[PDB]
């Protein structure tokens, strides 16, 4: 990385109206005493006033049952976490009533607030942007000097979700409140430091922690920079209209060491200070990341056409097998695996696996662009390559399974790879349906498989002799249901020619259904 | 009738008078075979190596004169016969029309006084001439049965003092060794070859037990016995091979100690077997051992700790093992060993750091491997002399084209071909 | 010297230019002035609010589209987005060139004698330069660049003019070359248009007035040009800081999310520009660098120069004079092709981190011509050129040979030549989607999409495999899943490859591809009003060579009665077809060709009247 981009990221930010139109509604909340709303030049502003006395510091679990709840955020453990004092304000002064009426027909929202409005604020953007639906308009949020909100897993849950680059906190070099939380505490968002030269974003929970620590150690306490954020507002909105130069010796020539400098010098610190040094490391580390991602996506098409002869492969092979005197389908030849090209497919079907799994991974640590999985080449790559693989890995699993300790592919052995392809494939129109004149060269539910594996072992333990009554007719309220749904597929042609080969297990457990149902008078 | 036998069979004939006898028997013996179908090199060579009394790359060469004189087919294969390379995984081919004239050639004169006692087709049950004249002893040195499933019953006694090789082709699930075998005081090679699409199990298994005498011993297709402390050691078996078998749990017990049983065996094939999940630890124990082939074994995800034991290994065969994830730490202890195949290993990643210790190294094929960097102690290794890559791993051997002097890199050319799917 | 090596021009041309541009305040509309070998077109500026700002247009910005049919060249072609420009000096020069002025005729009379034609003007008669330059170019230059000589184009502090495509418009064709801008360092007016229209709304009017050389009877209040100033500065500011952040690749995300909420002027550099100082002349071509400049070339460096910059401003566009009569004194720099820049941005006025930015700007073009480098590297490799070799010599002969083509061989066969085109179709999409990804992203020179030999390279590239791609998406079914190909199947690296080269052939003509498919349509007299027909033939693949493989499956199987039209389309436009080399005339009437089956099968009344009646 040869160009630093933490000082540009806050010159960009301070330079827009939003700033100062968000100051002018937080400080005209405060003077009121209750929340504000109104337009200016097409944006809606929510201010939030600021309370005087509520007690922090005590963590508690999100909501799972009453009327405010988050979806959207992961509900796995460790548990994300919040304020309990913070969720108590946001109940008590009933916003989501007043919101779901006052922003009716709106397009652009900023929601903003000034130290523990600040909090609340946060909280009030995340919750719109926590649902299922996403709002109809958009979101941003900035607040002034707010203290913290949450526990690591609140950030990493958000973060995960794509939805930290909706918030920005200002925060001032000699303000104590965002940095006084005990330590089970995290930030989340981006943060902007700023002071009376300039400013510098840091985007990294990690680098926000370093940077409280340093100006922990490293700062006097002075507690009335609370009130002081009009004047830093008023200054650095100000700013654009004089030139600013190297005032320390002579700059690096490098040009990334000159950023870093600057950068440095824009938060008051000398470079030759042991301050200024502790700072300079901090932002190193922060600003580090290699192989621009636009030019990494644009490489990765070579390696997809270095992997694809894999799944030309998996075409021939289910090929072969679709003329083949044993008429089985592909999915009970590949399971029963009694020759030679079973092996080599499994080959090729583990170098697939490999390839899928890399970009993944790549996708999840922003190797990537950000809009990648939008990209439609990619989205129908991952659907190709879907629809011929998942059968034979669940061939797989159903091979190599302990009958007696072994579970189903769908309760939980189902790999990742292919529910974040079942997410991608929400992008992309939908396609009107064609009229079919032919089965489908694939099966288009891709764990049609699995399922008539869990229809066998129900249909099988109501036959058995030991089958209970209940049990019995439990089974068929499972039994029937899956027996409809298979019926429709068929009837629309969306299943390929191997589900309806002569001796393939979707035969003969129809055979057995039928035998079953007969001799049970029904 | 007269006329095709006149035309045919003796044009053939003219043509094979010119054949030396060894070549001429050689011949002969591919009448034993089934009709259209491949058979293996490895087969055919310890037949002619245990009934000639020759060595491997001699009986190799008489094959291949036979395939000169268009008496007989390879099959196409990229590595056909290449150095350090296998027999079990190459074939030949016989046109229907030359089989027939071998088979009247060894099935000629009296049942008792052939040399070569062969059924021409499946069948069955034995052939009632075999009973007819069984009040004689046979003096046949060649013996080959195919049927089909066969019982306890099924059998009748049979005396075969001279006997050297017996070939058993069946295809069914479940099949009785005859109980002759037990006065076979000169049977040397033994092949047993199950054509069904599962797993067979054999029973009276006991006749092993006396087997004394064995060289080499052919399973395919079939249930491996489960080896047990009691079994009676084969004192002189030399070649072991299972391909497409089933080992269950056979070979993990654990009061099991492999090494009694095979004081002197020197080569070992595991070839296709799909529910091998790792090696038993005894098998380190093996001092005599020179070669190992584990292949085609999509399972087995590490080998044994004790590598280091057998000293007297040149040969270590892995290719297609598509989840062995890594080598053993020890193998940089062998001082001997001289050839690597690790082919189609698409899980393993880099080779052990100190592979530069194994100076007797000449050869090493990573053919479609998934290999991020090599060593730096390769440069150590002053004996290499041939190394076969992808055409995109060239960058990795510059430093040893460099250091050591006469040592050829060949990139593979991925191949085309749809014959692997013939099956 | 090196100025006139650089720019083409001389310092007796830029006197005259002066002169004239002086001289077109008194004439009404343009003035022309002849002198020897040389003909100068000047343009009247005008100093109202109506003449910044169109007051009939509801946009922010008073932008709009340009006519594709006027002006075809000024778009991206493989993208085929249009160019934008300001409402007002459009219709400004939509007046000029109207019938009832002369001024064609003038211009004509100019071209017959072989002279050097010349546009200038100053203030916005300098825009209006600019688009009579463009104008001239399209209508004259790209027909017979023979008969027709180059122009130039010289201005004094004029305001821009166009957008971002219209400066890589510029760029693609070589026309950057024949501009030439002069901007004095403090100058207001090329700064103006970098303004939201509500943020100068209530003092234009008045700062007009300041600025007309001819009203000197005007009050010249301090506050209102104060307030002028810091507005114009601040909206420029922020359209600064986020052009830079845009072209670097920063912080796409946050870019993106913040997009969404601000608006931010459309308005981008074209051509050379040059500053000019009390002693220093320099010289800049990129857009983005020059953006830079003019943002940071202005601030103020203590309490006591923020005291008279405003006044400054308004006083240095009444300047070139002296600029002209002092120009030889000067030292002159270009900066794009000094080593350091340190000293020259110094005496110009820019800060450390000015500098860096401006750095960027240019360390970003070195890239992209890296990148070329690469890509030009890869493409001439000859593994890489035998696969096309062998598609071409081993592939199609011998599915000749069996007498039913290589389409159909690829679409229903199994053998071992089949495996390997695919895989070779595979290799080849690989490499030209890496190419179109760095295209869409703008990592590229503006003129690769105009090079000859790439244009020659994808060209066969499409002609030999898009057939390929065709029957593999119909051998899958993919046609029942998501409907026809030419609607959502096509590809797009060969709509880039057909666009190009259609630009490439057509341009000299004036006349654009979907014009020509429409005469070539009405000419064939199927008895039908042009409305009818374009919704009979839409999505339909008669418009490329390439897609007849397309257009056959869609046809296929259906009653005459119809598709009576798009089967005598089809038929119409084939024998051109085949004889540009678009359709291989050994392929298509085979013994087992799908296309020579399934015409077999029509009546035979239609059979008897068919062009392709002798073939079959
Ligand atoms: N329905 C469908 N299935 C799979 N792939 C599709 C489908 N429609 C289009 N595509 C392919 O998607 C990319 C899109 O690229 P751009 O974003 O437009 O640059 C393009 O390759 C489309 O191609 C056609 O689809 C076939 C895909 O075959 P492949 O997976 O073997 O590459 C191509 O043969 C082509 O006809």
């Amino acid at each position: 990385c040869r160009f630093e981009t933490s000082e540009l990221q806050a010159s960009v930010m301070i330079s827009t109206p939003l700033f100062t139109d968000s100051w002018s509604s937080c400080n005209t909340a405060n003077c009121n005493g209750s929340i504000k709303i109104h337009d200016i030049a097409g944006i809606t502003y929510v201010a939030i006033p600021a309370v005087s006395m509520i007690q922090l510091g005590n963590l508690v679990g999100l909501p799972v049952t009453g009327d405010v709840l988050f979806p959207g955020l992961s509900s796995d453990e460790p548990l994300p976490m919040v304020d309990a004092a913070i969720l108590k304000l946001f109940l008590q002064l009933k916003i989501k009533e007043g919101l779901e009426l006052e922003l009716l027909g709106k397009k652009l929202v900023v929601i903003t607030g000034h130290s523990t409005g600040g909090a609340l604020a946060a909280f009030t953007a995340l919750w719109l942007l926590s649902q299922s639906s996403p709002p109809s308009f958009r979101v941003f949020c900035i607040t002034f000097g707010s203290p913290l909100l949450g526990n690591q897993s609140l950030s990493t849950s958000i973060s995960r979700s794509r939805l930290a680059h909706n918030f920005c906190h200002v925060v001032s070099i000699h303000d104590l409140v965002p940095r006084s939380s005990n330590e089970q505490f995290w930030p989340f968002g981006t943060y902007l430091f700023c002071s009376d030269k300039g400013g510098v974003c840091l985007d990294n929970a990690g680098s926000v922690r370093l940077m409280f620590n340093i100006l922990n150690t490293t700062a006097t306490q002075n507690t009335e920079e609370h009130q002081r954020y009009g004047h830093y507002v008023f200054t650095l909105s100000h700013m654009f209209l004089k030139s600013r130069s190297f005032l320390g010796g002579s700059i690096p020539d490098n040009s990334y060491q000159a950023g870093v400098a600057l950068a440095v010098e824009a938060l008051g610190f000398s470079n030759d200070d042991t301050s200024g040094v502790l700072v300079k490391e901090c932002i190193e580390t922060a600003t580090r990341i290699v192989r621009a991602p636009i030019l990494r996506s644009a490489e990765l098409a070579n390696e997809l056409a270095s992997v694809l002869p894999a799944r030309l492969e998996i075409q021939w092979y289910k090929d072969r097998c679709d003329a083949s005197e044993e008429q089985l389908g592909y999915y009970d030849f590949f399971k029963r695996y009694s020759l030679k090209r079973d092996f080599k497919v499994n080959m090729s079907r583990i170098r697939l696996a490999k390839f899928w799994d890399t970009v993944i991974k790549m996708v999840e640590t922003n190797e990537l662009p950000f809009d990648f999985h939008l990209g439609k080449k990619w989205i129908y790559a991952s659907q190709f390559y879907q629809l011929l693989a998942e059968p034979l890995d669940i061939a797989n699993f159903y091979k190599n399974r302990d009958i007696k300790t072994g579970g189903h592919y769908l309760e939980g052995n189902r790999p990742k790879r292919y529910e974040v392809i079942d997410k991608w494939q929400k992008g992309v129109k939908v396609p009107e349906e064609c009229v079919r004149s032919r089965y489908a060269s694939t099966t288009q539910d891709t764990c049609f498989w699995a399922k008539l594996e869990q229809a066998k072992e129900w249909l099988d333990e109501a036959r058995k002799e030991s089958s209970d009554p209940q049990r019995r007719s439990l089974l068929r309220e499972k039994i029937v249901p899956f027996e409809s749904y298979a019926n429709t597929l068929v009837t629309k042609k969306e299943v390929s020619l191997d589900v309806k080969a002569k001796n393939s297990s979707y035969s003969v457990w129809e055979a057995n259904l039928k035998e079953f149902k007969c001799k049970m008078g029904y | 009738d007269e006329t095709h036998e006149s035309r045919v069979f003796a044009q053939i004939e003219a043509t094979l008078e010119n054949l030396d006898p060894k070549t001429r028997d050689c011949f002969l013996v591919l009448g034993a075979f089934p009709e259209d179908k491949k058979i293996p090199l490895d087969v055919l060579i310890n037949v002619l190596v245990e009934l000639h009394d020759l060595e491997d790359a001699t009986a190799f060469a008489v094959i291949v004169d036979l395939a000169n004189r268009n008496l007989l087919t390879l099959v196409k294969d990229p590595r056909f016969g290449h150095m350090y390379t296998s027999y079990y995984d190459i074939f030949v081919t016989q046109h229907d029309v030359l089989r027939d004239v071998a088979l009247r050639l060894s099935n000629h004169g009296k049942v008792n006084n052939r040399e070569r006692l062969l059924m021409p087709k499946r069948e069955s049950m034995l052939p009632r001439e075999w009973e007819r004249n069984n009040d004689e002893p046979y003096k046949a040195r060649v013996v080959s049965i195919h049927t089909g499933e066969m019982t306890q019953m099924d059998w009748f006694d049979m005396e075969l003092p001279k006997a050297e090789v017996l070939i058993l082709h069946f295809s069914s699930d479940k099949y009785v060794l005859p109980p002759f075998i037990a006065k076979m005081g000169k049977l040397t090679a033994l092949v047993i070859i199950n054509n069904g699409m599962s797993p067979a199990r054999l029973h009276d298994f006991s006749i092993f037990t006396n087997l004394a005498k064995l060289k080499s011993l052919w399973l395919q297709r079939v249930h491996v016995p489960e080896l047990s402390s009691s079994t009676v050691p084969l004192q002189n078996l030399h070649k072991l091979s299972l391909i497409f078998c089933k080992i269950n749990t056979s070979l993990d017990q654990t009061e099991l100690d492999i090494a009694q049983i095979f004081p002197k065996l020197s080569d070992l094939t595991i070839d296709h077997c799909d529910d091998l999940l790792e090696l038993p630890s005894t098998i380190c124990g093996i001092t005599s051992l020179n070669s190992i082939s584990i292949t085609n074994c999509p399972r087995i995800k590490e080998l044994p700790k004790n590598l280091s034991k057998l000293k007297a290994l040149q040969l270590l065969r892995l290719y297609a093992c598509h989840e062995l994830n890594s080598l053993p730490v020890e193998i940089c202890e062998l001082p001997r060993l001289k050839y690597v195949d690790i082919s189609q290993c698409v899980s393993l990643s880099s080779l052990p750091e100190k592979i530069g210790k194994v100076k007797t190294l000449e050869k090493i094929d990573t053919r479609e491997c998934s290999l991020s960097s090599i060593p730096n102690s390769v440069v150590l290794l002053t004996s290499l002399r041939h190394v076969i890559c992808d055409r995109e791993a060239l960058w990795m051997w510059e430093k040893v084209q460099k250091a050591v002097a006469g040592l050829r890199v060949e990139a593979a050319e991925k191949s085309f071909s749809r014959d692997w799917l013939d099956d | 010297m090196a100025f006139e090596a650089l720019t083409g021009i001389n310092g007796d041309l830029i006197t005259r230019s002066w002169s004239a541009s002086k001289q077109a305040y008194l004439t009404e509309r343009y003035h022309k002035e002849e002198a020897g070998a040389v003909v100068i077109f000047a343009f009247q500026p005008s100093f109202s609010e109506k003449d910044f700002f169109d007051p009939d247009n509801k946009s922010s910005f008073g932008e709009i589209k340009l006519n594709r049919v006027q002006f075809p060249c000024m778009r991206k072609i493989g993208k085929g987005d249009v160019a934008t420009v300001n409402e007002a000096f459009l219709k400004n020069l939509e007046a000029i060139i109207d019938p009832r002025t002369s001024f064609q005729a003038s211009v004509e009379m100019a071209v017959r004698s072989r002279k050097q034609i010349v546009f200038t003007g100053h203030s916005s008669g300098g825009a209006t330069a600019i688009l009579a330059t463009v104008w001239y170019l399209e209508k004259y230059f790209i027909r017979n660049p023979n008969v027709y000589l180059e122009p130039r184009c010289v201005t004094f502090g004029a305001p821009l003019v166009g957008d971002s495509i219209f400066s890589h418009a510029l760029g693609r064709e070589k026309w950057s070359r024949f501009f030439v801008n002069f901007v004095s360092r403090f100058d207001i007016v090329p700064r103006i248009m970098l303004a939201r229209k509500a943020s100068v709304e209530e003092t234009l009017p008045h700062v007009l007035a300041q600025l007309d050389p001819r009203k000197s009877s005007v009050q010249e209040s301090e506050q209102r040009i104060t307030e002028f100033y810091t507005r114009v500065m601040r909206d420029t500011s922020t359209v600064a800081n986020q052009a830079v952040c845009e072209l670097t690749g920063s912080a796409e995300a946050f870019l993106e999310t913040l997009s969404s909420f601000l608006e931010l002027s459309p308005y981008r550099p074209a051509g050379t520009f040059v500053f000019s100082t009390e002693k220093r002349l320099v010289a800049v071509n990129n857009s983005d660098a020059i953006l830079q400049m003019l943002f940071y070339t202005s601030q103020a460096s203590d309490e006591q120069e923020w005291s008279l910059i405003p006044f400054r401003s308004i006083r240095d566009h009444h300047s070139y004079e002296e600029l002209v009569q002092s120009m030889g004194k000067k030292l002159f720099n270009h900066l794009d092709g000094e080593n350091s820049i340190e000293s020259t941005l110094n005496d110009l006025g820019v800060s450390t981190r000015g500098r860096q930015y401006v750095q960027a700007a240019l360390e970003e073009e070195k890239k992209r011509v890296e990148n070329q480098k690469k890509i030009i590297q890869v493409i001439e490799q000859e593994r890489f050129l035998k696969k096309l070799a062998w598609i071409e010599d081993e592939y199609k002969p011998k599915c000749q040979a069996h007498k039913n083509g290589y389409y159909d061989s690829f679409k229903v066969s199994n053998e071992e030549n089949d495996f390997k085109a695919n895989v070779k179709r595979a290799e080849l999409a690989g490499v030209f989607d890496e190419v179109l990804g760095l295209m869409k992203k703008c990592q590229l020179p503006d003129e690769f999409e105009g090079d000859i030999d790439w244009i020659k390279l994808a060209t066969r590239y499409r002609r030999l495999v898009e057939p390929l791609d065709i029957a593999n998406y119909h051998r899958h079914l993919k046609n029942e899943d998501t409907g026809p190909y030419m609607k959502r199947g096509r590809p797009t690296r060969y709509i880039y490859a057909q666009r190009g080269y259609e630009h490439y052939i057509l341009k000299p003509n004036g006349m654009i591809a979907e014009d020509v498919f429409w005469n070539k349509v009405n000419g064939l007299n199927l008895g039908l009003q042009l409305e009818e027909i374009q919704e009979t033939l839409k999505n339909s693949g008669s418009e490329c060579g390439s897609c007849f493989w397309a257009e056959v499956e869609e046809l296929k199987g259906k009653p005459y009665e119809e598709v009576e039209v798009r089967v005598k389309t089809l038929e119409g436009m084939l024998g051109e077809w085949i004889t540009d080399g678009e359709v291989d005339d050994k392929e298509i009437f085979l013994e087992g060709s799908t296309f020579r089956k399934w015409w077999i099968t029509l009546p035979k009344n239609h059979k008897s009247h068919s062009p392709l009646r002798d073939y079959m």
